[PDB]
Order: C-alpha cells, then sequence, then structure tokens
C-alpha cells in the first residue's frame, strides 16, 4: 500500500457501482410476599 | 454569477471553497466522516441573495443527521460547525472578546445582573479570563450545543439573538455564587468552580446553567406547596404556582386534604363539589406561564391513597371520558403506606374516607403509622362516618392501569419517606414529593400569598458526573466545591413567596444527585440486571454520601448551622445508615469503608450546614452539557433519540468505540429486579428520594401484554428495598 489508510472519503458512490394489559392477579401468589 | 449574503448585510460571488475549507476545520482529527457527505445530504439550493446564516444552519442539520453508530463522530463535527455558529451570532467573529468588555457590554443592555460590577474590579475580572480555556467549546458534543443554544446561553426569546457562548456562562456562574466570598479566598473558589463544571466534574441544572447571572435571582428548580383544605388556602396555593412557574420552578401540590365531592359545608349551606374543580384551577395556574422563558410549567399533585375520590382522580389523564372530569394536562402521585399493601396482599378491602370525616388520620398517614393503623380500623368499625368501601385488588388494579397507559401516575411511599428521612415525623413530617419524586421536604399550608405560617418547600440541584472522576476520593473536593456554591446560592438569590423564603433559609435543602451512572457501570463492567453492581453501587453512593455531609458539616463549622437544624434526625445523632430498610442486607454486603462514627459526633457539636443534600434527579436536559447518560438510567440506544426545539437530536453514549459491549441498553433488561435493587442500595444513603423508572417491554410476555402479576410485584418488590418513590413507567413502542 503506497498511501495512508484512510476511510472512504465519498461513501455516496456505493449507490452506483453495486446492484395491552393482562388485568390477571393471584392473590395466594401475592401474599407468599413478605415486606 | 450568483450571490450569496453575509453576516453583516453586504453581498459577493458564490465560492465553494469557503464551504469546503469551513468543514475540513469541523472535521479534522475525526474517524470516518467526509466532507462531501455533508454537502450533498445538505440538499442546499442556491438562490440569488441567499442569507449565508441560512447556508450554514442547513449544513449543521446534515451533518448531525448523520450521527450514526458507524460514524460516531460526526457528533463532534456538528457541534464544531455549531459552536462555530454560535460565535458569530454573538460576538460576530470566532475569537470572543476579553472577559471584562463582555461584562459591561451585557450589564448597559439589561441581561446580566449589575451587581457583577460592584462586587469584582476591572482587576479581578481580567485576572478570570485567564482562568478561561475557550478551546472547552470543541468537547462538546451536537446535543450539548443545541442544548446550550436553545435554553441556557442568555438569549432574546423574542428576537432569537444569542448573546453569550458556553465559557462566559460557566464563567460568570462561579463568579456569581462566590461573588459574596471573602477576597482572600473569592477567586480560587472561583476557578476551581470554574474548572469543575467547564470540565464536566460538576453537573448544573437548567435554572442554574440560564439564570444565574442574570437580573431575575430565581434557581431552586423543585417548589413543593401544601394546600390546607380552604378556599383561602387554595387561592393561596394557586397564587404561588403562578409566581414560582414563571421564574424557572416545577412545583408539586400537595391536594389530599381537600374533602370529598358531597362532603357538608357550613354544615349543609353548601354542596362540597369536589376535588376535579379545584385541581382544573390549578392546571391553568400551571398552564398560565412559561418556565422562566425556557420553557412550559410542569406539575405533580399529590393525594392519599384511601381519599374518597381516588377512583375519579385515578382516571384524570386518560383521554377517555368528558371534558369535566379530565384534568390530563398534570401528572398525579398516589400516596401509599405499609396498611395499604398489606390489604393488597391478603386480599381484603381499602376503605376511602373523606380527609374531613376523620380526625388526625391524615396527619398520622405521615407521622406515625402505629397511631394510623389505630384511627384507620377505628373509623372502619364506626357505621356514622360517611365512607365507600373498595377491594384493595381492585384500587390497585385501576392505579397500575392508569400507570402504565400514560406513564404518569407516580407512587410515594408516604411512610419510608417518613422512617428513613433527614426530618422528625413529630416535627417536620415529609407529606409530598415534587415533580419528578426525587425531593422529599417538609411542608405547611398557607392561608394567604404572604401567610408567614405557612411553609413553602425549595430545593436546589446539581449532580456528580461518576463519568469523569477516576478514584471516590476525588468527590470529597467536589462535594466542597458543590456543597458551598448551593449554599451560597441559598443567599444570593430571590424569593417570590414569603412561605418559600422561610423553609429555604430554616433548612438549606439541598438536592445533590449523579449524571453518567450507566457510564460508570460499563467502565467497571457491571450491569444493572444481574445484580453485578450491587456491592459496588454501595461503595459508591457511600462516598457520595460522606463526602457531601462532611463538606456540609465543614460549612456549619464556619458558617453556622441551619437554623433549623433542630427538627433533623442528624441532630439526633442518627445517620442514614441506622434508619435504612433492613432487607437490603439480602443484596449487598459491602461494609461500610469511611469513618461514619466520627462524622456522627462532628454532626452532634457542629451540625449540618444543609438539612439535606443528596436526591437523584433524571437530568433530562443537563446531563446533555456533558454528553453523559442521564441520571442513573440506562440509554434507550447507543445512539439515543432526544427532543428539542429546532427538533430531533443524537446522542451517542459517551466512550461508544471501546465500551459498546459493556453497556447495557435499556430495552436489553430482562426486568427490573436488577434495576430496583440499584435503587435501594443508592436509597440507603440519599436524603429525600431518587427519580426511579420502571421499564415494560409487551413483547417480553406471553401474547404480547404486559401482565399486573409482574406490575404489582415489582411495584411490591421495590417497597420491599425501602424505595420512596416511583417516577416514569416505560412501556416500550414495538
Ligand atoms: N361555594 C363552594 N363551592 C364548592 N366548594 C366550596 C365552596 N366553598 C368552600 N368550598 C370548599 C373549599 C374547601 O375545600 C372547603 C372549605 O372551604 P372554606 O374556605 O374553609 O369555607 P368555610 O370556612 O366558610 O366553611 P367550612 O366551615 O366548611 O370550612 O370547602
Ligand atoms: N461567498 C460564499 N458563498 C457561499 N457560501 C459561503 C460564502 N461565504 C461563506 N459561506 C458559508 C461558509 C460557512 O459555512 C457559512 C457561514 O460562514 P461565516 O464565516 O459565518 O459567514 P460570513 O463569511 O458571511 O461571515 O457560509
Ligand atoms: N421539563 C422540566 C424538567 C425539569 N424540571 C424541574 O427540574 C427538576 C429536576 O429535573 P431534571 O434534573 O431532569 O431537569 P434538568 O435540571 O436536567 O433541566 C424537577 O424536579 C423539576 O422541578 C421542570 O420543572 N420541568
Ligand atoms: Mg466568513
Ligand atoms: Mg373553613
Amino acid at each position: 500500500l503506497p498511501f495512508q489508510t484512510r476511510s472512504n472519503p465519498i461513501p455516496w458512490i456505493n449507490t452506483w457501482l453495486v446492484s395491552q394489559i393482562d388485568s390477571e392477579v393471584d392473590t395466594d401468589d401475592l401474599s407468599n410476599f413478605q415486606l | 454569477n450568483l450571490l450569496v449574503t453575509k453576516r453583516d448585510g453586504s453581498t459577493e460571488r458564490i465560492n465553494l471553497d469557503k464551504i469546503h475549507r469551513v468543514l475540513d476545520w469541523a472535521a479534522e482529527g475525526l474517524h470516518n466522516v467526509s466532507i462531501s457527505q455533508v454537502e450533498l445530504r445538505s440538499h442546499i439550493q442556491f438562490y440569488d441573495g441567499i442569507k449565508t446564516s441560512d447556508i450554514h444552519e442547513t449544513i449543521i442539520k446534515a451533518a448531525a443527521d448523520l450521527i450514526s453508530r458507524d460514524a460516531p463522530d460526526y457528533q463532534y463535527l456538528a457541534a464544531r460547525l455549531a459552536i462555530f455558529h454560535l460565535r458569530k451570532k454573538a460576538y460576530g467573529q470566532f475569537e470572543p472578546p476579553a472577559l471584562y468588555d463582555h461584562v459591561v457590554k451585557m450589564v448597559e443592555m439589561g441581561k446580566y445582573d449589575n451587581h457583577l460590577l460592584e462586587d469584582y474590579t476591572e482587576e479581578e475580572f481580567k485576572q478570570m479570563d485567564t482562568f478561561i480555556d475557550h478551546d472547552r467549546d470543541m468537547t462538546f458534543s451536537y446535543a450539548a450545543v443545541k442544548q446550550l443554544e436553545g435554553k441556557y446561553l442568555v438569549q432574546n426569546r423574542v428576537t432569537g439573538e444569542i448573546y453569550e457562548s458556553a465559557q462566559f456562562l460557566y464563567i460568570l456562574v462561579a463568579a456569581c455564587l462566590f461573588s459574596n466570598y471573602p477576597r482572600e479566598t473569592r477567586l480560587q473558589y472561583v476557578k476551581r468552580f470554574y474548572d469543575a463544571v467547564s470540565t464536566f466534574k460538576i453537573s448544573l441544572p437548567t435554572p442554574i446553567m440560564s439564570g444565574v447571572r442574570t437580573p431575575t435571582r430565581q434557581f431552586s428548580s423543585c417548589v413543593l406547596i401544601e394546600c390546607g383544605d380552604s378556599l383561602d388556602s387554595i387561592n393561596a396555593t394557586s397564587s404561588a404556582i403562578v409566581k414560582y412557574v414563571s421564574q424557572r420552578a416545577g412545583i408539586g401540590i400537595n391536594a389530599g386534604r381537600i374533602r370529598a365531592l358531597g362532603s357538608p359545608i357550613r354544615g349543609g349551606e353548601a354542596f362540597h363539589t369536589g376535588c376535579i374543580p379545584f385541581y382544573k384551577h390549578f392546571q391553568t395556574a400551571v398552564k398560565s406561564c412559561s418556565q422562566g422563558g425556557v420553557r412550559g410549567g410542569a406539575a405533580t399533585l399529590f393525594y392519599p391513597m384511601w381519599h374518597l375520590e381516588v377512583e375519579s382522580l385515578l382516571v384524570l389523564k386518560n383521554n377517555r371520558g368528558v371534558e369535566g372530569n379530565r384534568v390530563r394536562h398534570m401528572d398525579y402521585g398516589v400516596q401509599i403506606n405499609k396498611l395499604m399493601y398489606t390489604r393488597l396482599l391478603k386480599g381484603e378491602d381499602i376503605t376511602l374516607f373523606s380527609p374531613s370525616d376523620v380526625p388526625g388520620l391524615y396527619d398520622a398517614f405521615f407521622a406515625d403509622q402505629e397511631e394510623f393503623e389505630r384511627l384507620y380500623t377505628k373509623y372502619e368499625k364506626d357505621d356514622s362516618i360517611r365512607k365507600q368501601r373498595v377491594k384493595a385488588v381492585e384500587l390497585f388494579s385501576l392505579m397500575m392501569q392508569e400507570r402504565a397507559s400514560t406513564g404518569r401516575i407516580y407512587i410515594q411511599n408516604v411512610d419510608h419517606c417518613n422512617t428513613h428521612s433527614p426530618f422528625d415525623p413529630a416535627i417536620a413530617p415529609v407529606r409530598q414529593s415534587n415533580l419528578c419524586l426525587e425531593i422529599a421536604l417538609p411542608t405547611k399550608p398557607l392561608n394567604d400569598v404572604n401567610d408567614e405560617n405557612g411553609e413553602i418547600a425549595l430545593c436546589t440541584l446539581s449532580a456528580f458526573n461518576l463519568g469523569a472522576i477516576n478514584n471516590l476520593d476525588e468527590l470529597e473536593e467536589l462535594a466542597i466545591l458543590a456543597v458551598r456554591a448551593l449554599d451560597a446560592l441559598l443567599d444570593y438569590q430571590d424569593y417570590p413567596i414569603p412561605a418559600a423564603k422561610r423553609g429555604a433559609m430554616g433548612r438549606r435543602t439541598l438536592g445533590i444527585g449523579v449524571i453518567n451512572f450507566a457510564y460508570y457501570l460499563a467502565k467497571h463492567g457491571k450491569r444493572y440486571s444481574d445484580g453485578s453492581a450491587n456491592n459496588l453501587t454501595h461503595k459508591t453512593f457511600e462516598a457520595i454520601q460522606y463526602y457531601l455531609l462532611k463538606a456540609s458539616n465543614e460549612l456549619a463549622k464556619e458558617q453556622g448551622a441551619c437554623p433549623w437544624f433542630n427538627e433533623t434526625t442528624y441532630a439526633k445523632g442518627i445517620l442514614p445508615i441506622d434508619t435504612y430498610k433492613k432487607d437490603l442486607d439480602t443484596i449487598a454486603n459491602e461494609p461500610l469503608h469511611y469513618d461514619w462514627e466520627a462524622l456522627r459526633e462532628s454532626i452532634k457539636t457542629h451540625g449540618l450546614r444543609n438539612s439535606t443534600l443528596s436526591a437523584l434527579m433524571p437530568s433530562e436536559t443537563s446531563s446533555q452539557i456533558s454528553n453523559a447518560t442521564n441520571g442513573i438510567e440506562p440509554p434507550r440506544g447507543y445512539v439515543s433519540i432526544k427532543a428539542s426545539k429546532d427538533g430531533i437530536l443524537r446522542q451517542v453514549v459517551p466512550d461508544y468505540e471501546h465500551l459498546h459491549d459493556a453497556y447495557e441498553l435499556l430495552w436489553e433488561m430482562p426486568g427490573n429486579d436488577g434495576y430496583l435493587q440499584l435503587v435501594g442500595i443508592m436509597q440507603k444513603f440519599i436524603d429525600q428520594s431518587i427519580s426511579a423508572n420502571t421499564n415494560y417491554d409487551p413483547s417480553r410476555f406471553p401474547s404480547g401484554k404486559v401482565p399486573m402479576q409482574q406490575l404489582l410485584k415489582d411495584l411490591l418488590t421495590a417497597y420491599k428495598f425501602g424505595v420512596k418513590t416511583l417516577y416514569y413507567q416505560n412501556t416500550r413502542d414495538g
């Protein structure tokens, strides 16, 4: 490679060069909860 | 052949090399950017006489829209163009003038407060100009500059004329805050505070950023007003809202005392029309004025869950129903205590009362949890008291249903706000919160606009940039600068409502939080959801609170504790590490690393200059200046889309190239338990509250609908770990 690495300075050129809520509650499950 | 219009009005031939050069300058040193791409994506259409300023604004938008994951350095290309544009608007050239020459011209125009020229000599202004490094404008991101030009830089809200640049804003915030310091140390504090905010060690709120140096002195972000059950109090509350909204403040209203619809007035001379007609009056008060010309006024209204009208108040934000029973443009916080949650867990009922029919129940609801249960159960037995029974499951379902739809129905755990607070509930209970549910301060209702007996709570804010510190011991110096700056601010500013000055001078309440917490976790290789940051959060927020209290304690030795320090639990020798909810020991075992016992004795002896110090605000706007992730929230994406005056803003996460794998994005989290655990750990040390969010992705649940079971379980999990408040509920749009 003779030149420094660089990103494509004209990236636009590549275009041309190819081709609600679940209401269920379980109180028993909630009471097994410790505040 | 064709002509352009220069900034001075003159015209000359079009020369595209001028556009090439300005773009070449802005892209110097940046990676993966293209001058060519910016010019072509500008779609700039030249007409004879085209304004050169319209040309420049067009290419700023073009470069701003190229901000992406593949080319993040456009955040700096667009900013440099925008900084350059703002220089010309304010100065007519790129190089800023001398600091003294600028202040002189601005005081004559009435854009600065004339006290700057009285408290500082020309030799001192020229000495502060050597502190300024104008190259620090080249460290902003594009989102940062758009917030500066849209909200913070002193400007004409009718003309659109910008008058200053970013470094003059910073240096004059430092000058004004320490303007009343002794000349032995004044310029030293001015330089260090300038360095702290211009290198993004400390974040300043919107009213401080946009206000401190202007003739109108109101810089407290949060105003908490309590409303009593009388027309004299409702008028006083309404007048205080109008005054503080017009001067940069966001409001928190406590209207839970107002009796229910149908209650007797004067023994039956009149029929009480209900809360909703008074809530509508509060809403037009908030919306009557702009927030200091910067943005619109907002407010959150608070009422207890057991209020008789709670089923009518919970549905005020949904868009179905008539205008008579809807108050949509205000947010609401439902106040809950342990007894309410217990009725839910046991599947029992909740009795609704009008606060006028239950003597002492309202005051006990906050101050005394045992006295509340005594009065509450007693009044349920009494059949002569007007009441209404609702199944606790149905009431909690109605609240969370409206919380999920609007996202603006908030929760405040009033028992947590009083068992783990810097205030004694017998003397100065906490009965409400603020707009964003991070402020918890005592209030007393007013009977007149100028009532000396009422108390309105003000809170001044700031934030530590967790992404700018390399050692937790750097917080010691930053806490000194932040606390000293905010405490000097309380004496510096004016107070439009006498009841508001009473609380501020009495308690001197501060609210200092954090920003860049998500970026902080990425640098340590931790995540929100898995609990890997629990011990790190404990060690981090211990240092924050310790160095904050130590800074306010040293200031109390120097200038005396706040007048009402005797009303704090700090005065009784009680620290937050004593009153935190003990279930936090089951999710973090990190031991305390700082000498809290030496501070406890020092606080007993010398007190605190401020009654409160720490509060984690969301910092939706202010955190964008340092390109930080806002508050404690995880970013929505590597490139986030945020709102602004001009339109959309793209914000890249800090250090995207090296840490894109380390971040845990908002919707990459399995649930809320991990985040809520971190919030609980933070709350162990935070004086006030935290703007804690809950987030839900419908696609993460069977049949694509979020279960009420999970909504309630996360709500109970928040209470289990001592979370005082719940802010936004974000529901994903996919
Ligand atoms: N004409 C009215 N229509 C609807 N509500 C009213 C009216 N007057 C007062 N209220 C409400 C506002 C307060 O929440 C509550 C008490 O009002 P207030 O100003 O204290 O009246 P008051 O002192 O003359 O009567 P009371 O003896 O009932 O307190 O009643
Ligand atoms: N003669 C010309 N023809 C076309 N564009 C020009 C121009 N002179 C300047 N510009 C562009 C370059 C900048 O991006 C933008 C504003 O530049 P500026 O230096 O602030 O304006 P001015 O040169 O009028 O003071 O206008
Ligand atoms: N749109 C807004 C945002 C914030 N605020 C106030 O600012 C406080 C903290 O919000 P924040 O820290 O997200 O706002 P900024 O300081 O980032 O502008 C809130 O408690 C409000 O009182 C407001 O009044 N209106
Ligand atoms: Mg020029
Ligand atoms: Mg009355």
